[PDB]
């Protein structure tokens, strides 16, 4: 298997629906 | 540098690796790596040293650092 390495991500008015 | 990276190992001994911040509420992490398995997240268990890692644990909570490990059983 190779390297695995997943960045979790940080936790509007252009909105239509 | 702020991102620690923490060792995620499988039942199967594989490895995905995940970095997060000290901050990061560790469900973000336990939904992603179920998605990576094609698996419910809520079929798995995440441990730390053998403790339940909860969805609203940070790994400042858990005393993490650097390439510490969590290791995922089946619920």
């Amino acid at each position: 298997a190779e390297e695995r390495v997943v960045v979790i991500s940080s936790s509007n008015s252009s909105s239509r629906y | 540098g702020e991102y620690i990276k923490l060792k995620v190992i499988g039942q199967d001994s594989s490895e995905i690796h995940f970095k997060v911040k000290m901050t990061t509420h560790l469900k973000k992490l336990k939904e992603s790596y179920a998605q990576r398995q094609g698996v419910p997240m809520n079929s798995l268990r995440f441990l730390f040293e053998g403790q339940r890692i909860a969805d609203n644990h940070t790994p400042k909570e858990l005393g993490m650092e650097e390439e510490d490990v969590i290791e995922v059983y089946q619920e």
